[PDB]
RNA sequence: GAUCUGCAACAAACUGAAGUUAAUUAUCGACGCUGCUCAAUGCAACGAAGCAGUAAUAGCAAUAUUACGCAAUGCGCAUACCGUCAUCUGUGAAUGCAUCCCUGUUCUUUGCAAGGGACCGCAGCCGCCUGAUUUCAACCUCUUUUUAUCUCAAUAUGUUUAUGAUGAUAAUUGGAAGAAGAAACAGAUGAAAUCUGAUUUAGCCAUAACUAAGCUAAAUAGACUCGUUGAUAAACAAUGGG
RNA sequence: GCGUCUUGCUGUGGGUGGUACAGCUUCUUUUUCCGAAGCAUGUAUCGUAUGUUUUGACACAGUAUCGUUCGUCGACUGUCCAACUCGGUUCAGAUCUUAUCGAACCGAAUAAACUUUCAAGUAUGGGAAAUGGUUUUACUUUUGAAGUAAUGACCCUCCUCUUACUGUCGAUAGGUAGAAUCUUUGAUCCUACCUGCCGGGUUUACGGAGAUGAUGUUAUCAUCAAAGCAGAAGUAGCCGAC
RNA sequence: AGUCUUAUACCUCGGCCACUGGGCACGUAUCGGUGUUUGCUAAGCUUUCCAACUUAGCUCACUGGACAUGCACUGCUGACGUCGUUGAUGAUGUUUGCCAUCUAGUGUAUUAUAAUCGCGGCCUAAAGGCUGCCGCUAGAAAACACAUCGGUCUGAUGGUCCCAAUUGAGGGAGAGUCUGGGUUUGACACCUUUUCUCGCCACCUCAUGGGUGUUAUAUCCAUCGUUCCUGGGGCCCGCGGC
């Protein structure tokens, strides 16, 4: 994503990519979050 | 919006540093041990005019020996070793804050390397159970428990 | 020192004077007493005359007025506050898990385990009110026989017509709390509702000059929700035809 | 079980103080000739402090951002450590490889393993810590603004365990509060406190207008309390430094 | 025959072809709207009769849109000291900041050289093996051209160290045998292909039973599970056509 914001001039386009970056960032630690809680679970079933 | 925007170099920086953390520490407390057990015997005299079956008193003790070392490096995983800065008091404002933990957290990370070395201790313990019995010989009903 | 390229410093003098002296011009303190200042402006507290804003009038003057000036006051004006409501944002207690701090004092028949406090992060009970509303009966009452609505059906008449009601709802007779709102009683918003000149027209004035600069009145047009109320125009989802 | 005024919710409804301005009408005046009277209705207002011509408009000169830690003087020091080095800068110079050596400087570095010692110097907790006061409840139910409590708590109070935090002097430096003397209405002296500066809620305490109840005295005794100071607070910007 | 221009050839034939970074122009699938005539599509006036004109448009041109091409070409990004001002910035030298790669395969040569064997390092010291750089080929428009709602949900079992029965299965390796292919002549011999046999082949995987170890290990293996693809016979559901 930085490859495009480095050259791109346009405001709309700098805003709507770097909207872009915020969802998939988001998405991204979400899904982080999620699956160390889910192991953390799964470890505790283990150990049980 | 601009300084929620954040969160882009923030979150990732942070989450490494606490993985290269964590795979540093994991390693670096090993506290590894060495043991082993052995069944020597013990021999007391017994003098002869007692008349006894036995002419030796043998006593078993479990002999134990272990010896262990810890192998620390110099560094500082002290108060380096926090939770997240921003935790949830995010609401107070800074940008130089942030910058300066992670320069800390790199320059203390970075210097460990000059020094690595630390002591060690053995110990030798003895468990005694034994319960031996001895008969007077030519004598069975007369017995020692000891 | 390139060394037949020159530079730097030593501040005594040199035209250009950055300060004062030498001379000229202008000003004020021109009275300085406890004392004359960062070189000048400047006085808790020192001395006299006259009245204690200036000018004029009838008047020494007080006295009364006027013109200017000074001071004070008044939601009269506004400013910050709270007083004031309204709309909206917003509706609550006990339960665990995870982090940090401290601790051999009866720690210990394996040398390394066991206790106490903190708040954050993660999961666990149910109601309530407000915003604003659906629960119930129209089941004796024939001359003092509530109305309206969602509605039906037999019979007579070869019309263009005539009759009989159960269930529920409303005109709130009663209550839950729900259509929107997990940590409660606090915050946010409002205290507005017009203006143009910038369009045309009409009128006044001859205009700096041209008679009509400029001004006045009507309408058009343009800028214009401060949050609350509703719908409407358009894109978004809308399978097409013979 | 019944009837009753008043009282508290005004529970319901009604009427009522209005002022100023805007506008209308009437008389005089050249119908508001620059004056006067009455009147429908509407708006605003019925709070504190501030500014009231510091209200507004024209000219001159000037007005960068962000984030930092600090800031009455000097003394051993209440207080900074690897102090004799590290890294860099510059240079009288030398060997002349671009290189090497030497000197000064800069930033890091000397206090002591803190201070403190009436043992919470200042904060934390516990007491089979009692008195007294206050706050609940119960009982008698009658007490002199009635009484009694093996009462739930708080305050007061004595003792007591850990942890945190901290020297003084010369300043007659500046200021603050108290007290006294003289008096200029300010000054002087002494005591106590504070100093990066000057800025918000809350918490504790102080004195304290006025008010309230009682008593024999406009007098006294008890209760509340206006405004204000002080311990943490908690947040600006003021210059200087980066 | 002479001159100019376009096209091929001609060195390039956009910085690459891995990216037209953008601009320019003509060319064009061309598409809408106008200027639109000689003549024309259908209709029509003035209705016995259309046998005499016009109308909506059509040739072509212009306008706007779209596509493509090459390049004489050009850029994209604006901050330091600024200069007088202009409100925002008009200029000055400046420097930094671009689309610009990764992946898979291949690699000389000479030769008797420790002489290598594209270039260079590691291990073993042999008839060597491992790896870094470069050269030559293909994929990756990834890269510049190019992608645009949020929130929620979305597999298990056992083994993996050793041993025992080879107990069984499957797969690998070897030895031969045979069928054919390649060098050699007529061959043999060697390489290679296929069929079959073999087994103390501690080869691998699975199946069985045990034990060892805590430092057995898979970033995996095997089995099942859901989904998807291919061939679909058919019925539970089941209609249409024949």
């Amino acid at each position: 994503y930085d490859r495009k914001i480095a050259s791109a001039r346009k405001p709309a386009i700098i805003v709507k990519l770097r909207q872009r970056k915020e969802k998939a960032l988001k998405a991204l630690d979400k899904m982080r979050v999620r699956e160390e809680k889910k192991m953390i679970r799964e470890f505790a079933t283990q150990a049980a | 919006s601009l300084w929620l925007s954040f969160r882009y170099e923030i979150m990732p920086l942070y989450y490494q540093s606490q993985d290269v953390l964590d795979v540093i520490a994991n390693s670096t407390s090993e506290f590894m041990t060495s043991r082993d057990f052995v069944a020597k015997a013990i021999n007391i005299g017994i003098p002869l005019e007692w008349n006894l079956d036995q002419e030796n008193l043998v006593s078993q003790p479990r002999h134990n020996v272990m010896v262990k070392s810890k192998l620390s490096p110099e560094n500082n995983i002290g108060k380096t070793l926090s939770v997240n800065p921003f935790t949830t008091a995010w609401e107070l404002l800074t940008l130089s804050f942030v910058v300066d933990w992670f320069v800390n957290f790199g320059d203390v990370i970075a210097g460990f390397t000059g020094g690595y070395s630390d002591d060690s201790g053995a110990t030798a313990s003895w468990r005694f159970d034994d319960k031996k019995v001895f008969h007077l010989k030519n004598i069975p009903s007369a017995m020692v428990i000891v």
